[PDB]
């Protein structure tokens, strides 16, 4: 989306240890990490984009909104790859993130991998929903981590977020296997994704 | 005004000196050069000249180019006018009071 | 006319003063840079609430001494964290002489008056104050057409009228052609002391 | 041992991450271990001794890899019978489990 | 031919150079860290060193107390200084050299005794030294320098224990050309001492 | 002959060297960002030291001090606990900030002595006693190094080679032309010799006779030859009433020497 | 790595400036103002010689969320270093009165500064203690008696 920031998540777990795409699912984000980042920019040159860790029980913050590769891609080798995500803290740290930025112009969204199934409670994320979308904050979801044999619990927290205002989340649907999970951003919409009015 | 007067003892070429010593050796830098083979981390230091003067207090500084002429003028055994405390030649003053002594 | 043209009462908060005296007494036998944050209100009270130490010149205090890229990057920092004042005057040491502006410290405070015409220019020396009332004198530029025909005084009406002052030398030369000089005056609560 | 040993010359590079050397002191617990049950205990002694100076220099030592060191040095101490050189010993290894 | 694979080849005839490339590359950008690290370091020490700031020597002129000192700048006038927590009272004495800050003049550190210049160019004198043993010969005279000189001070425990004051002083005399330098280069070596 | 091409099909089969091929395409991918990791880091590592360098020029910036270096005096890494210096602080190792180390000593020509913190820009190879040093004018720190400069006492001593006479020219006395040459000039140049057995070269010949008889000549012409400066010392001169001058016209002339060395 | 911090001297420096750093951010009601402390380290003294304030948040809704900009800690210490290189990061102080667990967790963020273990200086400047306007206490990790865990 044009005049847009962006807070991605590395998802630094031990579904991420195993392979699905090559090397294994780590290696895998790197490569896509780079392409969301550059192809942002293109479309809109404000874009200014952070990274912070799926890892641990505290996501902490590996970089703040840049627009030098070279600091985001620094933190994708420096953090610690076995972890487990937990988005209800996530969401929150993210979203302090895009409290303290340039200009308040641009949308606020979080970009957020899945790999491994969440690790907290379903009721809190649904809560926390109302409080997203109150500020105006979308939360993108890139399904290939539960739906490997996974029941998607995904699906009904996009439900909650989305309602047009300005921002609208979305559920992008990427294939289990090898494919390279960068091209199946690709063809996953990320230049032609907007909020709705 | 107050030029401290000071006196040339020494012609020490800026580029004989040494000035920058991290890539550089004492006995010359290049002899025409001392930092401009250097530009990978961006200082600049050349000049030709320098010279080492006595202050009439028994003090030796290493002191400016001419700020208010050119160095060519400036000699070995010519006194000089060097600020109050920023000491930098700003006006040369004749070599000495040997003028007129000598002619008589 | 025009400006107020009435010297300051400048009161330094508690922080401020020991923070002077941390960054002085470090770097002595040298002179030391800096710049002061404060608020002004009133038409003759600034409150230097915050300072910053400008790092050690290697020309020493002049009007270059000061570099941009510290300058901005600083107060930059400030406003990140809340702590932002406005730059309302500017400090600088003797190490071995009481308070007095030389020539370059005087083109100094023309620079500064540009910036903010209220400005102070405060001289700290570190080793020689024990009491710490002691040779720490703020001044405040008087305007030069003020000078010129004669209507330089006007610093006496609106303060206490209680002056403090010593030394011909330098001070007193400063005095007469520039500048004005009034006593420090120390703020505090009771949640500092 | 000869595994991780070579693993960590390419992995760590490519990776940019990951630190296999915690795993190698186990394997090390348990060579001291085969070798008080061979009745080879002064060898064992000597590599149990080896591996503590490693423990002090790393900054975060998890339980486990204390654990299996301070097992190996309770079966130590009650061949030669020294109750209270047992004792002392195996509280350690009940609290760090 | 009828092979696709030999189609394929070509192409990957040209891929081949490239990991050779890649990895000539990434060997020597590693390097680069390491020396530009190097660099960065040695620009700071001077920091640190414009930070840390001269000091002042003197020499301690008269004990006034233990906690007061007369010392003798070097600059011009004499002192009272204090004495820092820091410096112990224990190396401090009088007419030992001292070194004091600047700022609050009190006692920073003590100094080993200087040395004036004169005497330093004599004590500077070595030529690498010889062996005992490569003065030979008159062997029985070497024996007994060794008995007067290096015998008491390896081992002071003898005398101390006889209860026999120290043997001291030895002359030397003799014709030109017999040595005496090359002994007295040599003796030098072998006991080591200053 | 190299690999990946049509020499391999012999060596490894095709399904093989093909399948080969499909696996070293994901090792490019794997190189490049690593090899991308590494160069965004020199290029941000370089930018501090531009920052650091400027900092410094200020300071090296005329006007400054000149002072003298009287010793060095390098202190001993952990003299003390945790400490280079003599004295305790519970910790930190440094040689110019927490802790002293190395340290020069320098007297000023303002007429002080004072020790200083070695400074991280020179060497301390350079600093030997009188090295000629620049010296921060404000707050007293080794700034910079200077050539040492020579009086005229100096001048006089030192080198005054013309080039060779030549001995064609200096007539008649063929023994004492035959002399020279043997003891100089076979020496010099056939020094390997004279070293590989370990036999010393002539410290001295003496000369003597009457005035007059060419041996100035002769050793001005050896001197050129053997690329050997030539000093002028004449003794009749160093006898004075002053003791003390006298004496040290003596120990500057071999001082001076040595360093002038090889030399005649 | 070193686990010398026996004695704590403070700078009265340190005292009044988190008392104005609290208001120059106007925390109040349990929220929290976190900066850095600095000073001389690895060593058996701590000095504390200098306080500085940092961005940074604090949710009363979970403890586990806060925020902090890591990048103006890298800035912060480019410009201290060229006023005085004998100050260095050598942990942080927190407002308090209340010490809590969620702060071991923001604890091991500052471990990444500084080689020792970070002093974590606890100054009220609510003035509720009529005696210690200090108390220092440093984050350690050891195996706990009777039959308890490993605890930080
Ligand atoms: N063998 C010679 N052939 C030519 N002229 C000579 C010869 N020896 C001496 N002279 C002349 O006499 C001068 C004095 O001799 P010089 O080499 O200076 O001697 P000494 O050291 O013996 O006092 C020479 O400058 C030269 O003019
Ligand atoms: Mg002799
Ligand atoms: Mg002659």
């Amino acid at each position: 989306m044009v005049l847009e920031a962006t807070v991605l998540v590395i998802d630094n777990s031990e579904y991420s240890r195993n392979g699905d795409f090559p090397r294994t699912r780590f290696e895998a984000q790197i490569d896509s990490v780079e392409f969301i980042f550059q192809a942002k920019r293109n479309s809109n040159p404000e874009n200014t984009v952070g990274l912070i860790s799926g890892a641990g029980a505290n996501p902490r913050v590996l970089s703040t909104f840049t627009a030098e590769f070279g600091k985001i891609l620094a933190g994708l080798h420096d953090t610690q790859i076995e972890g487990k995500l937990h988005m209800a803290t996530a969401l929150q740290i993210a979203q302090l993130t895009l409290k303290h930025r340039q200009n308040k112009v641009q949308h606020q969204r979080i970009v957020a991998f899945v790999c491994s199934p969440i690790s907290d409670s379903r009721d809190e994320l649904i809560r926390l929903a109302k409080t997203l979308k109150k500020n105006n904050v979308a939360v993108d979801i890139i399904n290939f981590g539960e739906i490997e044999q996974n029941t998607e619990l995904l699906d009904e927290f996009i439900a909650a977020v989305n309602n047009p205002q300005e921002e609208t989340s979305h559920l992008l649907t990427v294939t289990p296997g090898p494919r390279l999970l960068y091209e199946n951003i690709a063809s996953s919409p990320i230049i032609l994704e907007e909020g709705s009015s | 005004h107050p030029l401290q007067v000071a006196r040339c003892t020494k012609i020490i070429k800026g580029n004989g000196e040494s000035d920058e010593t991290t890539t550089d050796n004492n006995n010359s830098g290049n002899s025409n050069s001392n930092s401009n083979q250097q530009s990978t981390d961006a200082d600049e230091d050349d000049e030709d000249a320098k010279y080492v003067i006595n202050l009439k207090q028994i003090a030796k500084f290493v002191v400016g180019l001419g700020e208010r002429v050119s160095p060519t003028d400036i000699e070995e055994g010519m006194r000089v006018g060097v600020d109050r405390s920023k000491y930098n030649i700003e006006l040369p003053l004749p070599p000495r009071i040997d003028p007129s002594v000598t002619m008589m | 006319t025009g400006r107020d043209d009435t010297k300051e009462t400048v009161y330094i908060s508690s922080i401020a003063l020991l923070k002077m005296l941390k960054h002085g007494r470090a770097g002595v036998p040298m002179e030391v840079m800096g710049l002061m944050l404060g608020e002004f209100v009133d038409d003759y009270t600034v409150n230097v609430v915050d300072v910053f130490a400008m790092p050690q010149s290697g020309t020493g205090v002049s009007v270059e001494a000061v570099d941009d890229v510290f300058q901005a990057k600083m107060m930059d920092m400030l406003k990140q964290t809340g702590r932002d004042q406005m730059v309302v005057g500017w400090y600088h040491s003797h190490p071995g002489f009481g308070c007095w502006l030389s020539s370059v410290d005087v083109n100094t405070q023309k620079s500064f008056e540009q910036l903010n015409s209220r400005a102070v220019a405060v001289v700290v020396d570190p080793i020689q104050s024990v009491k710490g009332k002691v040779v720490i004198d703020a001044f405040r530029l008087i305007d030069t057409g003020a000078l010129i025909n004669n209507l330089e005084p006007r610093q006496t009406t609106s303060n206490t009228g209680l002056l403090n002052k010593a030394n011909i030398q330098a001070l007193i030369h400063g005095l007469n052609r520039h500048y004005y000089s009034l006593n420090i005056d120390y703020h505090k609560t009771a949640k500092e002391t | 041992k000869a595994q991780f040993q070579e693993l960590d010359s390419k992995k760590q590079r490519n990776n940019g991450s990951k630190d296999h050397g915690d795993g190698i002191l186990l394997i090390d617990s348990e060579i001291a271990r085969t070798y008080l049950l061979k009745n080879d205990l002064v060898k064992a002694r000597d590599l149990l001794d080896d591996l503590e100076k490693t423990l002090d220099k790393k900054d975060s030592i998890p339980l486990r890899i204390t654990n299996s060191f301070y097992s190996t040095n309770s079966q130590y101490f009650k061949f030669k019978n020294d109750f209270n050189s047992f004792y002392y010993t195996s509280l350690l290894y009940l609290s760090t489990l | 031919e009828q092979e696709a694979h030999n189609k394929a080849l070509n192409q990957f005839k040209r891929k081949l150079l490239e990991h050779r490339r890649y990895d000539d590359q990434l060997k020597q950008r590693r390097q680069n860290i390491r020396d530009l690290e190097k660099l960065y370091d040695k620009t700071e020490n001077d920091i640190k060193a414009l930070q840390s700031i001269g000091q002042l020597i003197g020499e301690v002129m008269k004990e006034l107390s233990e906690e007061k000192y007369i010392v003798k700048a070097s600059s011009g006038p004499r002192y009272i200084v204090g004495v820092r927590n820091s410096v112990d009272r224990s190396k401090l004495k009088k007419g030992v050299r001292v070194t004091l800050d600047i700022t609050t003049l009190t006692i920073m550190r003590i100094l080993p005794r200087e040395t004036d210049p004169l005497v330093y160019n004599m004590t500077s004198f070595e030529q690498g030294e010889i062996t005992f043993d490569g003065i030979g010969g008159l062997t029985e005279q070497i024996r007994e320098l060794r008995e007067v000189i290096e015998l008491p001070l390896k081992n002071p425990e003898i005398f101390q224990r006889v209860g026999i004051k120290p043997p001291k002083g030895v002359l030397l005399y003799g014709p030109p050309g017999t040595g005496k330098t090359l002994l007295a280069k040599a003796v030098a070596a072998t006991i080591g001492a200053n | 002959g190299d690999d990946e091409l049509d020499q391999e099909i012999l060596n490894l089969s095709t399904q093989e060297l093909q399948t080969r091929a499909k696996l070293l395409d994901n090792e490019i991918r794997i190189f490049r960002s690593e090899l991308q990791r590494l160069s965004h880091e020199n290029n941000v590592m370089l930018e501090k030291i531009k920052d650091n360098k400027e900092k410094i020029k200020n300071n090296r910036q005329l006007p400054y001090l000149v002072a003298n270096v009287v010793e060095v005096m390098d202190m001993n890494e952990i003299e003390d606990k945790e400490n280079s210096e003599s004295t305790t602080q519970g910790g930190n190792v440094n040689l110019d900030n927490t802790a002293v180390g190395k340290a020069a000593v320098v007297k000023t020509s303002s007429r002080q002595t004072v020790f200083l913190p070695m400074v991280g820009l020179v060497d301390p190879d350079k600093l030997k006693p009188n090295d000629l040093v620049g010296v921060n004018k404000d707050s007293y720190l080794i700034l910079d190094t200077l050539p040492s400069e020579f009086d005229s006492r100096v001048k006089a001593m030192e080198v005054d080679e013309k080039p060779t006479e030549t001995y064609s020219d200096v007539g008649g006395l063929d023994k004492q032309i035959e002399e020279l040459v043997e003891a100089i000039v076979l020496p010099m140049k056939r020094a390997d010799k004279f070293k590989d057995m370990g036999i010393r070269a002539p410290k001295g010949a003496l000369m003597y006779g009457p005035p007059g008889t060419g041996k100035t000549l002769l050793a001005r012409a050896c001197a050129a030859q053997t690329n050997a400066t030539f000093l002028k010392l004449a003794a009749p001169q160093l006898v004075q009433m002053y003791i003390g001058e006298g004496a040290k016209l003596v120990r500057d002339a071999f001082a001076l020497a040595k360093e002038k060395a090889p030399t005649i | 790595m070193s686990l010398q911090h026996e004695k704590v001297t403070i700078a009265p420096l340190v005292l009044l400036s988190a008392l104005d750093h609290y208001e120059r951010t106007q925390t109040k009601e349990n929220k929290r103002c976190v900066g850095v402390i600095l000073g001389d380290a690895n060593s058996s003294t701590i000095r504390v010689t200098n306080s500085f304030a940092l961005p940074f948040e604090e949710d009363e809704k979970n403890s586990d969320v806060w925020f902090l900009d890591h990048n103006y800690i890298e800035n912060m210490n480019e410009m201290c270093k060229k006023i005085n290189a004998k100050e260095k990061l050598i942990g942080w102080y927190h407002s308090g009165p209340k010490l809590r667990a969620s702060d071991l967790k923001i604890n091991e963020l500052f471990k990444k500064y500084t080689q020792n273990n970070p002093l974590l200086l606890i100054v009220d400047v609510k003035q509720q203690g009529v005696g210690l306007p200090t108390d220092a206490y440093v984050a350690i990790e050891q195996v706990k008696d009777d039959g308890t865990s490993t605890e930080k």
